């Protein structure tokens, strides 16, 4: 969800 | 050199402001709203800080973003707690330099309990006398101190890594040495201090949870990516199934 693609980058 | 003291002093992050606009009269919705885009923003952050911590790819993957997210809460209140303490001697509450709560605000924000729980805690930095270092490996093991009761992914890394960041601590604690009675006890102090973010950030954890639930009927916003974390990993903590690892019982 929106924390894995804020991880991301 | 002390390499570990430096790592922490290296990656602590800057000021992050709020965007808040300090000549509007204070409403909850305003307020609130303004915290919710704070929030946010100090993820961002948090997320850099915690991947440069030393050991931090030890872990999974998923462990690591599963620690973030449950820590997040504890992490902010603590360096809240610290600048209240730095920038203003603990009279008001620093959540930015452009959102700084007084009475009023701790009020009209409907969160004056919470407020009044983060004041003591700032408070007690003074008490205690708590070096900048103490404050940094204190911050540091906040990330490691709140786990689902079922374990992580790969439990054995985690547990290393917390055994070892407890180490650091206690190295770099402030005391007259040919006395542990100083040194014990210090020990003891901070142990106390760190336990006591846990019962704050969980009522912090209520509140917002219940502002999330009722949000579109008093008008506060929450970004999107707040909005998962609360409905998404929150609920776990506030139903028992993530729990903090307390050092006192
Ligand atoms: C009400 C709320 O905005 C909720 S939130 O930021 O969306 C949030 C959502 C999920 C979490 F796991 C933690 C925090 C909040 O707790 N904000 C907030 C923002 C900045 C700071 C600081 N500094 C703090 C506090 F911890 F210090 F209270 C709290």
């Amino acid at each position: 969800g929106a924390f894995q693609n804020l991880f991301q980058s | 050199q002390p390499i570990f003291l430096n790592v922490l002093e290296a990656i602590e992050p800057g000021v992050v402001c709020a965007g808040h606009d300090n000549n509007q009269p204070d409403s909850f919705a305003a307020l609130l709203s303004s915290l919710n885009e704070l929030g946010e923003r100090q993820l961002v952050h948090v997320v850099k800080w915690a991947k440069a911590l030393p050991g931090f790819r030890n872990l999974h993957v998923d462990d690591q973003m599963a620690v973030i997210q449950y820590s997040l809460m504890g992490l902010m209140v603590f360096a809240m707690g610290w600048r209240s303490f730095t920038n203003v001697n603990s009279a008001m509450l620093y959540f930015a330099p452009d959102l700084v709560f007084n009475e009023y605000r701790m009020h009209k924000s409907r969160m004056y309990s919470q407020c009044v729980r983060m004041r003591h805690l700032s408070q007690e930095f003074g008490w205690l006398q708590i070096t900048p270092q103490e404050f940094l490996c204190m911050k540091a093991l906040l990330l490691f101190s709140i786990i689902p009761v079922d374990g992580l992914k790969n439990q054995k890394f985690f547990d290393e890594l917390r055994m070892n960041y407890i180490k650091e601590l206690d190295r770099i604690i402030a005391c007259k040495r040919k006395n542990p009675t100083s040194c014990s006890r210090r020990f003891y102090q901070l142990t106390k201090l760190l336990d006591s973010v846990q019962p704050i950030a969980r009522e912090l954890h209520q509140f917002t949870f219940d502002l999330l639930i009722k949000s579109h009927m008093v008008s506060v916003d929450f970004p999107e990516m707040m909005a998962e974390i609360i409905s998404v990993q929150v609920p776990k903590i506030l139903s028992g199934k993530v729990k903090p690892i307390y050092f006192h019982t």
